[PDB]
RNA sequence: UUUGCUCCACACAAUAUAGAUGGAUACGAAUAAGGCGUCCUUGUGGCGUCGCUGAACCAUAGCAGGCUAGCAACGGUGCACUUGGCGGAAAGGCCUUGGGUGCUUGCUGGCGAAUUGCAAUGUCAUUUUGCGUGGGGAUAAAUCAUUUGUAUACGACUUAGA
RNA sequence: AGAACUGGCGAUGCGGGAUGAACCGAACGUAGAGUUAAGGUGCCGGAAUACACGCUCAUCAGACACCACAAAAGGUGUUAG
RNA sequence: GGCCAGCAUCAGUUUUGGUGGCAGGAUAAAUCCAUAGGAAUGUAGCUUGCCUCGGUAAGUAUUAUAGCCUGUG
C-alpha cells in the first residue's frame, strides 16, 4: 500500500511493529543488516482494525530479538535508537547530513 | 534569532544603520540601540551643522507649535532618520516603532547584556580612509543638546565597573582553559578530535 | 558593449563583369559576437572605400585568440574619439594579459575619464611594447620596477550577517 | 529533551505585491538560516503552519492552525513564496510561522 | 636609549606569495602569485591544487602568511617545482588557519549518528573538567 | 480534446514520425565523424595572425 | 452607601495579545592596527600565539522524558531557605556564604511504552478583571453648597468655616 | 497664433514616469498558473547594501528621457590627453 | 456515500538541479614536451670598491648553483 513497515525496536524506544508513510520519514545513513528477519509474514491485511490484541505481542518479541543481536555489535547504537531527534538553535536542515 | 538584539551605536552610520534596523523592525524583531551619541555621519562637521540648520528653519508659519519638531538629542536624531524609513502613518508601521528603543550611552539592564554591531554599517568598513566624518554627540551639542557631559560622566563610571567584571571573567576563562588543556591527552579528547570537536 | 572577442573580417566588393577578383580587404574587429563584428567591419569600409553592405559580401569571419593568453604584457593603444566639442587622438598604455582584455578595460576607462560611449571610440591600433623603458606613461612604469612588493593597508572583507558579535578588524 | 522542535522558524514578511498593488493569495516567507535561492530549493513543498491563539473554545483548545505550503523561491536572498489554504490575515506581517520537514525528500 | 617603532607586519602582494581562493570555481584551493598585473589584478598559478593559470582579481583571494622564492613570470612547470621544493602544502596544513578550516567541513560531514556520539563524548569530558576545576 | 506535446510524450512522439524509434536505435545524434585532420595552408595562418 | 479596602500564598472563571517553543552568551579602544598568554628593568617593553566571522560557545540522550538496582565520584544542577556584599541613568538586578532536599546520561543494568491503528499546532504562554475559601495589614478624602477677592465673562483660581 | 505627414488624447482603463487627458510599455469578457514589457532591486517598496573598471568632496555636491530651466567667461581643485 | 485532506501512479502547463554522449574553431588557442635563437626589471660565477670575518654597491658574463622571451615541430 506504498507504506513502510518499521520497528523501534519496541524494547529499545517503545515503537512496535508499525506502518508509516515514506513522505513523513527522513532516511539516515546508519545501516543495520536486516537479512535475518521474517518480515515476509507481515502484509497490508495484517494491520486490520476489525485493547491491544494478544497475538501481535509475541510477533513483536520474535522480530526484535533478530535486531538487538546486531544492535549490540556497533557501539552506542542502542542508546542512539532510544534518543529522540530534535532540531537545536542554529541547526540548518538544508545542510545537515542525515 | 534572539528575543532582543542590542546594537552598539558607536562607529556606525546613522543612515545605513537605520535602514538595517527599519527592515528588522518590520520583520518583527525587537531592536535596542545604545550609545547613540557615538554615531558617525559622513561629511565634515560644518556640512552636517549646515544641514541641521536648514532643517531647523523649517516650521509652520502661523503656529510654530504644530510644525516639524526639531529634536536635539542624539537618540531622537537617529530616530528621525529611522522614522522616515518606515511607513509610520499606518497601524503596521506604528507597531514596528514600539519594537525599537534608542538611548544615549548604555542604560541599565542593557548594560549587563551582550551588544552587537552591524557589519554593513560600521564607519571603518564603509568610508574611504581620509574621508571626514562627524560625531553625533558633538553635532547634537552644537544644535542645543545639553546632556553631553552628563552622559560622558555616566559612561566613564560604567566603563570602570565593566573593566572590573572583565578582569574576573578573563581570570576565570584562563582557569577554564587550563582545565581544558589538562582534559587533552585522554581517550575522550582524542575521540572528539576525530569527529571535528 | 560586452565581454569582447577579437575577429578578422574580409570583405570582397562583389564582382562586376569588368572587374573580377577584387582586392579582398581585411580588418581586425573587437566585438562581442559575429553580428556586431560584421556590422563594425562595414562601418569602417564605408569610411575608407566606395563600398557598402549592398555592394559587397563577407568572405570569411574568424575569431582570433591570444597566442599567449596567460602572459602579462604592455599594450600601447592609439584611439580616436568624438567629444562634445570635437575629435581628438589619444595614446594610452594598458598593462593586461591579452589584447581582448586590454581593449575591454580601455572602453571602461574612456567612458569613466572622458564620458565617451562605445559609439564614439575608434580603435586605431593595439600594439605590443617589446622593450622596457619604451613605456611612456607613469602609471604603467610603477609595476615594472625590480622586486615590486606592495601591501593593502586596509581590509574591508564582506560579511553575510546583519549582526556580528565582535568588532571587525582590518589587519592585513 | 530540552527542545522538541522538528520544524524551522519563519517570518511572514508581506504578500506578493507590486509597488502599489498587492496579491493576498501569495505570501512571502523568510526562513531563518536561508540566504540563497539554492538553499531555498530544499524547502520547496514543505508544509507551513501558522499557530495563533483564539478566544472561543472550539474543540477543547484555544489554538487554531492555518496550513500552507512552499511553492517557489522569491529573490536572491532565500525568501520563498507561499500559498495557504486560506490567505493570512495580513496582520501577521512579522509574526513567527512554522515550516516542517515533511513531505521529506531526504 | 631605545628608538622603538612598532613594525606592524603585513602580507605583501609579491611574487611567490601564496593565495587562498575564496570566491570562484576553486573556492578553497592554494595558488601562488606569478606576476603582478596592476594594483587590483594578479597572475596566479595553482598547479598542485589544480587551479589553472589565470588572471584573477585581488578581491577574490586572501593572502596567506606563507612565502617561497619564485622567479618573476615563472611558467607552470617552474612554479610546480618550487612549490614542492619549499613544501608549501606541508607548511599550510600545520597552520592553525587550515586546521580551523579542515575542522569545519568535518563538522559539516557529521552524520546524525556521529552527532549523537559527539554529544555523549562531550558529556564524559565535561565531567573531568568540572572535577578538576572545582578542586583548584 | 487535449493537445499532447511531443518531445515529452513518447507515445505521441511514436504516433507521428515512425522513424523516431529507428532514430533511437543507432542514437542518430551522437554519431562519431570520420577523423579528418588535413591542415590549412600557410597563407591562411599568416593572414589570421597578421598585425 | 448593608462586611467593605489592600497585600501574599490557590482555586475556579472569563477577558486580552504586532506573535515565548534550548540559552539577548556584558571590557574598553584602535583599524596605515589589536586580542590573548607569558617574561621583565612595569614600558608607547621583550617573546610566543591567534584572527581570515557566531560555521562559535555553553546547553542538549530517559512516557514533553516512567518505575527501580548498583558502580565510580564528593563533582554537576534545579528548588525552597539562609549569610554577606555591590548596583540610582530607567537602581528592581548582580555576585556570594551556609546547610536542607530533588535529579544526574560519568559508568553498568532490570522492567514499562503498542490500539492516539499512515500526517491533522495536538493544547504545555502571561494579561487584566471577576469570584469564592483564609494568612497579614490599614481605619480617608474630594466635590457641590456657604464664604473670601491677591482671582474672575461663565468654568477656573485664591481663601475661610465642626 | 497658423499649416504639412503620422501617431495619440478626446471616446481609455491597466503597468511605469512620486504626482498629470496626450509620454514609455501595453490596450480591457470572468478566473488560475507560468513568463516578460516599460521601469526598477539601501529603507519606505516587491526585487543583489550584486559583481567589475574608473571619475567626483562641493562653508547652497549629485542623482535619469518628455520634465518642470541655466549661459558667456574663469579655477597652480583633480583626472586624462 | 457527501464534505475536507494525505499518499501513490498519470495527463496537461511550467519551474529548478544533477549527469551522459557527440559535433564545430588555428580539427580551440594555451599549459606541456622537443629544438633553435635571443634579451634584462642580468641567475650563478668572475672582477672592483666599502666594510662589526660577511652583507651590500657597479662592471663583466646569455643558463651556469635562478629563470624568462621568441620562432619551429
Amino acid at each position: 500500500d506504498n507504506t513502510l513497515l518499521i520497528s523501534g525496536p519496541f524494547k529499545v524506544n517503545g515503537v512496535p511493529l508499525r506502518r508509516v508513510n515514506a513522505r513523513y520519514v527522513i532516511a539516515t545513513s546508519t545501516k543495520v543488516s536486516v537479512e535475518g528477519v521474517n518480515v515476509e509474514k507481515f502484509n497490508v491485511e495484517y494491520f486490520a482494525k476489525e485493547e491491544i490484541k494478544a497475538e501481535r505481542v509475541e510477533d513483536q518479541k520474535v522480530v526484535d530479538k533478530a535486531l538487538i543481536a546486531e544492535i549490540k555489535k556497533t557501539p552506542l547504537l542502542k542508546q542512539y535508537l532510544s534518543a529522540s531527534f530534535s532540531l537545536k538553535n542554529g541547526d540548518k536542515p538544508h545542510m545537515l547530513k542525515f | 534569532v534572539e528575543p532582543v538584539v542590542v546594537i552598539d551605536g558607536k562607529g556606525h552610520l546613522v543612515g545605513r544603520l537605520a535602514s538595517v534596523v527599519a527592515k528588522q523592525l518590520l520583520n518583527g524583531q525587537k531592536i535596542v540601540v545604545v550609545r547613540a551619541e557615538e554615531l558617525n555621519i559622513s561629511g565634515e562637521f560644518f556640512r552636517n551643522k549646515l544641514k541641521y540648520h536648514d532643517f531647523l528653519r523649517k516650521a509652520t508659519a502661523f503656529n510654530k507649535t504644530r510644525g516639524p519638531f526639531h529634536f536635539r538629542a542624539p537618540s531622537r536624531i537617529f530616530y528621525k532618520a529611522l522614522r522616515g524609513m518606515v511607513s509610520h502613518k499606518t497601524a503596521r508601521g506604528k507597531a514596528a516603532l514600539e519594537r525599537l528603543k534608542v538611548f544615549e550611552g548604555i542604560p541599565p539592564p542593557y548594560d549587563k547584556k551582550k551588544r552587537v554591531v552591524v557589519p554593513q554599517a560600521l564607519r571603518v568598513l564603509r568610508l574611504k580612509p581620509g574621508r571626514k566624518y562627524t560625531t553625533l554627540g558633538k553635532l547634537s551639542t552644537s544644535v542645543g543638546w545639553k546632556y553631553e557631559d552628563v552622559v560622558a560622566k555616566l559612561e566613564a563610571k560604567r566603563k570602570v565597573s565593566s573593566a572590573e567584571y572583565y578582569a574576573k571573567k578573563r581570570a576565570f576563562t584562563k582557569k577554564v582553559a587550563s582545565a581544558n588543556a589538562t582534559a587533552a591527552e585522554s581517550d575522550v579528547a582524542k575521540q572528539l578530535a576525530a569527529l571535528g570537536y | 558593449m560586452a565581454h569582447f572577442k577579437e575577429y578578422q573580417v574580409i570583405g570582397r566588393r562583389l564582382p562586376t563583369e569588368s572587374v573580377p577578383e577584387p582586392k579582398l580587404f581585411r580588418m581586425r574587429i573587437f566585438a562581442s559576437n559575429e553580428v556586431i563584428a560584421k556590422s563594425r567591419y562595414w562601418y569602417f569600409l564605408q569610411k575608407l572605400h566606395k563600398v557598402k553592405k549592398a555592394s559587397g559580401e563577407i568572405v570569411s569571419i574568424n575569431q582570433i585568440n591570444e597566442a599567449h593568453p596567460t602572459k602579462v604584457k604592455n599594450f600601447g593603444v592609439w584611439v580616436r574619439y568624438d567629444s562634445r566639442s570635437g575629435t581628438h587622438n589619444m595614446y594610452k598604455e594598458i598593462r593586461d594579459v591579452s589584447r581582448v582584455a586590454a581593449v575591454e578595460t580601455l572602453y571602461q576607462d574612456m567612458a569613466a575619464r572622458h564620458r565617451a560611449r562605445f559609439r564614439s571610440i575608434h580603435i586605431l591600433k593595439v600594439a605590443e611594447i617589446e622593450k622596457t623603458a619604451d613605456v611612456k606613461r607613469q602609471y604603467v612604469k610603477q609595476f615594472l620596477t625590480k622586486d615590486l612588493k606592495f601591501p593593502l593597508p586596509h581590509r574591508v572583507q564582506k560579511s553575510t550577517k546583519t549582526f556580528s558579535y565582535k568588532r571587525p578588524s582590518t589587519f592585513y | 529533551a530540552e527542545s522538541h522542535r522538528l520544524y524551522v522558524k519563519g517570518k511572514h514578511l508581506s504578500y506578493q505585491r507590486s509597488k502599489r498593488v498587492n496579491n493576498p493569495n501569495v505570501s512571502l516567507i523568510k526562513i531563518e538560516g536561508v540566504a540563497t535561492p539554492q538553499d531555498a530549493q530544499f524547502y520547496l513543498g514543505k508544509r507551513i503552519a501558522y499557530v495563533y491563539r483564539a478566544s472561543k473554545e472550539v474543540r477543547g483548545s484555544k489554538i487554531r492552525v492555518m496550513w500552507g505550503k512552499v511553492t517557489r523561491t522569491h529573490g536572491n536572498s532565500g525568501v520563498v513564496r507561499a500559498t495557504f489554504r486560506n490567505n493570512l490575515p495580513a496582520k501577521t506581517f512579522g509574526a513567527s510561522v512554522r515550516i516542517f520537514l515533511y513531505p521529506s525528500n531526504i | 636609549t631605545d628608538s622603538i617603532v612598532k613594525a606592524s607586519n603585513w602580507r605583501l602582494v609579491e611574487v611567490g606569495r601564496v593565495v587562498l581562493i575564496k570566491k570562484g570555481q576553486s573556492a578553497g584551493k592554494l595558488a601562488a602569485i606569478v606576476e603582478i598585473i596592476d594594483q587590483k589584478k594578479v597572475l596566479i598559478d595553482g598547479p598542485k591544487a589544480g587551479v589553472p593559470r589565470q588572471a584573477i582579481n585581488l578581491g577574490q583571494v586572501v593572502l596567506t602568511p606563507l612565502t617561497f622564492a619564485l622567479p618573476r613570470g615563472a611558467r607552470t612547470a617552474t612554479v610546480s617545482k618550487k612549490w614542492a621544493a619549499a613544501a608549501v602544502c606541508e607548511k599550510w596544513a600545520a597552520s592553525s588557519w587550515a586546521k580551523k578550516i579542515a575542522q569545519r567541513e568535518r563538522r559539516a560531514a557529521l552524520t546524525d549518528f556521529e552527532r549523537f556520539q559527539v554529544m555523549v563524548l562531550r558529556k564524559q569530558k565535561r565531567y573531568t573538567v568540572k572535577k578538576a576545576l572545582a578542586k583548584a | 480534446v487535449l493537445k499532447k506535446n511531443p518531445l515529452k510524450n513518447k507515445q505521441v512522439l511514436l504516433r507521428l514520425n515512425p522513424y523516431a524509434k529507428v532514430f533511437a536505435a543507432e542514437k542518430l545524434g551522437s554519431k562519431k565523424a570520420e577523423k579528418t585532420g588535413t591542415k590549412p595552408a600557410a597563407v591562411f595562418t599568416e593572414t589570421l595572425k597578421h598585425d
